[PDB]
C-alpha cells in the first residue's frame, strides 16, 4: 500500500507538471474556439 | 458642428453614419482625419474646426 500510493503521488504530481508544461495538449479545445472565431470573422467581413 | 453623448445621423465629409460621439485618445498623426477598427468600419473622426 505505501509503495502504491507513493506511486500515485508522484504520477499525479508529474501530471501537474505536464500540463504545467508549455507543450499546451488542449488543442482539441482550441481547433472549436478558433473556428468559430473565424468563422464569425469571415461572415462580418463578408459585409464588405 | 458639434454634438456629444448623442446616437445622431452623422455626416461628416459626405458620408453617412448613425451612432454615439465620445471623446478619444487616439493619437491620430497630423495629415490623419478618419478612423477604422479590425471591423474595417469606422472608428474615429477629426473635428474639420
Amino acid at each position: 500500500q505505501k509503495l502504491i500510493a507513493n506511486q500515485f503521488n508522484s504520477a499525479i504530481g508529474k501530471i501537474q507538471d505536464s500540463l504545467s508544461s508549455t507543450p499546451s495538449a488542449l488543442g482539441k479545445l482550441q481547433d472549436v474556439v478558433n473556428h468559430n472565431a473565424q468563422a464569425l470573422n469571415t461572415l462580418v467581413k463578408q459585409l464588405s | 458642428n458639434l454634438v456629444k453623448n448623442k446616437c445622431v445621423n452623422f455626416n461628416f465629409n459626405g458620408l453617412k453614419g448613425t451612432g454615439v460621439l465620445t471623446e478619444s485618445n487616439k493619437k491620430f498623426l497630423p495629415f490623419q482625419q478618419f478612423g477604422r477598427d479590425i471591423a474595417d468600419t469606422t472608428d474615429a473622426v477629426r473635428d474639420p474646426q
